[PDB]
């Protein structure tokens, strides 16, 4: 009895623990399937924010007056 | 001094830096830039009638507009 007092831990504070450390680490594995889902449907479609591959910038684009009248 | 050791070597950094500092001052860059800014290559195309403007003259004898004088008053 001595020996469980002075060292060792309850069964409901290693309990709560590994509870709450499944928890947790349930939220880190659907998040993770999640992550590799949304990667591959969004390099799949291209609509999301990531996979974006800079293409033409138009604000050089500048329409004006020319020489040529049919352009 | 200079002059006698090599004479036009110090002519050619006389003439040289004459030619770099001097365009600045000078009383005819801006009538340089005036002459060259005002010749018309392509043509001046014609614009939408009014935005009520006191400009864009829809003559081209009227004096309304900014036009060039200075090649002639020297």
């Amino acid at each position: 009895r001595w020996i469980a007092r002075t060292f060792f831990d309850a069964p409901e504070k290693n309990y709560e623990r590994t509870m709450a450390i499944l928890q947790i680490e349930s939220e880190k594995a659907e998040l993770r399937l999640k992550e590799l889902e949304v990667r591959r449907l969004m390099r799949a479609k291209g609509d999301g924010p990531w996979f974006q591959y800079p293409t033409i910038d138009k604000a050089l684009i500048d329409h004006s007056p020319k020489a040529t009248p049919d352009n | 001094n200079v002059w006698a050791k090599e004479p036009v070597l110090v002519a050619s950094f006389a003439i040289a830096g004459l030619a770099v500092i001097l365009p600045t001052l000078s009383p005819y860059t801006k009538y340089s830039l005036m002459i060259n800014r005002a010749t018309p290559y392509n043509y001046p195309v014609p614009l939408r009638d009014d935005g009520n403007m006191p400009d864009v003259p829809s003559h081209p004898q009227d004096p309304q507009g900014p036009s060039l004088e200075w090649l002639k008053r020297l």
